């Protein structure tokens, strides 16, 4: 369809729109460029002072972000953890056999030189150090990300958690909306040292501290969620992951899962720098994202909500993709797992269910793909009034679910 | 909505567009493992005319 | 399913997800390395001087968990233990013969460097050692297993057991919220007492000072729920472990009984160390829990709710399992369960009673059921349905993300 021409006049129309570039950059493709990752924090200030700085700065004030970074990196230089195994990742060797690593083992340099206080604080704390700070100053981060009432519920999580032998109050005055301590999410540095202790502990999860997880655990497949929602489509439907992928019945689905799947990513493997992607800042624009994946995110969430998933109710509902087209794909996906149960024997006492064995219209035995797609294209393309039934029985009795889901999305395109 | 237009015509017109589009959905096996569906055999006309195109 | 290829280019794709590690451990394999738990008591200098430590501790906000301990293993020196038969668990020998034995039989070693206050506190209480303050100390840890208002309706049980015999009353100061006693189950060697002191008196249960399980009860099978479920199952299908087992219809409920029933574990022995797996620190990730048996505690416990079964109503739903698939399952079975009915005849006066198209099977019998299943082409009946309905309309409030609330909105339309 390259000429297109009004009929009237028997004229030209070229017919043309806006472009929009915003490419992907995928983890390998940085390594292939630098073999380490900066971590800027030239502050060479004592520990204990370091330790005054930020407590009477996050009392309330202007908490600099130089700072908290300074001190984090003093009060978690414990070289702790024994290599078990070998940890490479993208041509890096950090570990070998029995070799005895830390955080920071990543790779860290020096940057300028002012500060903004005088050396020597104010004396008043004690140790406190390793003790609780660190999970507190982490722990921050992960309540920054959001903006919904959540944040106190969040803010729960950080107070009640640092009570391990330890038992203090509050810290900051006014309540969060992205202003206070969000500043830190910007800051290149703080989000790398989330991501170090995160992997870190990820490793050493038998660890005395292994607790500071505990808010710096949504740095892991940040903005990845695409790739989360491959992994929880799979664990519903049951079906292997190639199954899975036999299932996508729309162009702009396939050519997502292509972009996610790319060879050389190691987004299969067990202790990776893929999955901080983001906070390591090796990738600008994540591959893995549901922004850059809607066709695919939107598809198998609605799938899993049909299949009676809990979760996929407030995933977001994306714009800008083929909303009917991509329902449709779902509906019969849903309804093949859905009316096919696995069900077979599996224990006996020397007696077994032999399986020996509507030869017109009536829907296929199994949950294969082709089999499914030739019994649709006998009901002339168009849903049931059993599926369509099915879709119904599944989505009522849904209460509560906010606009701009794929809850209320389903609720109100199959409850009528 | 923007006022002196064509509402009547203009609405059956985006009713037939949406109507088709959301009726005929796209649909067609992408992923294989060395087994494809092939959709066309004597694919006709549905129920007489009057049938979805 | 080795190779996928995109159809439009012939072009291989290799689907593939982040991987998930935490292996489960078994109480067998600890053994196989160590052969000792090490209980780390780390001071070791006057009981008198401990009484008033932990007392003075309890009255504000502030009591070493190490304090604690050495007080505690002070005060439970209950080396009366006249052994019945033997005792032998995971190839250890604890006892033989006619010997006298004691509570921390389980080996006991010294630990670091620091105590908090100067030697001689407040002597001001006495004799109140093997009587309450164990009991009370001990009594906590249950206390602490909780979230919600449960404490306050649970902390009734310590007050008032700790009055029998010895009248006593109230003490704590932060009511709870994750800060008080509620760290203790985190110190590695408080949980280890509890858990020596739970399985000595279950051995002991005619002891004197057998009311200290009181609170050390709840660490027996501890994140071992996944195994009461089965227990439970066939106590409310009337049916055996060897007929149940055949009931089992998919393929991830199938290996999660498989990693359940592994061969070397002691599961079934009277007094042993596997029920206390976790607070021995024998394992960190159970297999026996209810997270790593994710598909059978939804399935067991499902099928116990169509069965009339109270507490199943409650139980938590577990994410990213086979909803679909498991619920035709649970089905079926609680529908044979549920309308073929055991009923023999009993007891006579000489006077017996012999008992020998499309319609349900006689027994329940899983070949059979599944076979009448076939004939119904794979889809569970409208009399199957009609079953559920009833078995779950009429249950009252009932909270979110249960199986309790998932049955009712399944079958309830």
């Amino acid at each position: 369809s390259v000429t297109v021409k009004r009929i009237i006049d028997n004229t030209v129309i070229v017919p043309k729109l806006p472009a929009n570039e915003d490419p992907v950059e995928y983890p390998a493709d940085y390594f292939r460029k630098s073999k380490e990752i900066p971590l800027y924090i030239n502050t060479t200030k004592s520990l204990s002072d370091l330790r005054g700085y930020v407590y009477q700065g996050l009392k309330s004030g202007n908490v600099s972000i130089i700072h908290v970074n300074s001190y984090l990196y003093g009060a978690l230089k414990d070289i702790r953890g024994k290599l078990d195994k070998d940890w490479s990742s993208f041509g890096i060797n950090i570990g070998k056999a029995g070799d005895t690593i830390g955080i920071f083992d990543l790779v860290s340099l020096k940057a300028l030189d002012g500060v903004l206080p005088d050396g020597v604080s104010d004396a008043s704390r004690t140790s406190a150090d390793d003790k609780w700070l660190p999970l507190y100053l982490l722990g921050l981060y992960r309540v920054g990300r959001t903006q919904m009432p959540e944040y106190r519920k969040k803010l729960m999580d950080g107070l009640t958690n640092q009570c391990k032998m330890i038992n203090e109050q509050f810290e900051p005055l006014v309540p969060e909306g992205r202003d206070i301590f969000d500043v830190w999410g910007n800051d290149s540095n703080y989000t790398k040292i989330v991501a170090a202790v995160d992997m870190f502990f990820h490793m050493f999860k038998k660890h005395e501290c292994a607790s500071f997880r505990y808010g710096t655990i949504v740095s892991r497949f940040k903005d990845c969620a695409a790739l989360a929602t491959f992994g929880h489509l799979c664990k519903i439907t049951g079906m292997s992951t190639e199954d899975v992928t036999t299932w996508i019945l729309n162009r702009e689905v396939a050519d997502e899962m292509v972009q996610m799947m790319l060879p050389g990513q190691e987004i299969d493997k067990a202790d990776s720098y893929m999955p901080y992607l983001i906070d390591f800042g090796l990738s600008s624009k994540s591959p893995y994202s549901s922004v850059k994946n809607p066709a695919f995110h939107f598809w198998g969430q609605l799938t899993a909500l049909l299949l009676r998933s809990t979760r996929a109710r407030n995933a977001r509902q994306p714009d800008d993709i083929e909303y009917t087209s991509l329902t449709t794909a779902g509906l019969l996906y849903a309804y093949a797992v859905g009316s096919s149960a696995d069900l077979a024997q599996q224990f006996c006492v020397g007696d077994n269910k032999y399986t020996p064995d509507l030869t017109t219209n009536a829907p296929p035995q199994g949950r294969d793909v082709v089999e499914w797609l030739g019994w649709f294209e006998d009901q002339n393309r168009k849903p049931t009034p059993d599926m369509m039934q099915y879709a119904k029985r599944a989505v009522m009795s849904l209460q509560g679910l906010r606009e701009k889901t794929i809850g209320k999305y389903a609720k109100s395109e199959f409850d009528k | 909505q923007p006022d002196d237009i064509e509402y009547t015509s203009l609405t059956t017109a985006g009713l037939l567009y949406a109507y088709a589009v959301g009726s005929s959905a796209d649909l067609a096996q992408q992923f294989c493992v060395g087994d494809n569906k092939y959709t066309p055999d004597d694919s006709t006309g549905g129920l007489t005319t009057n049938a979805p195109p």
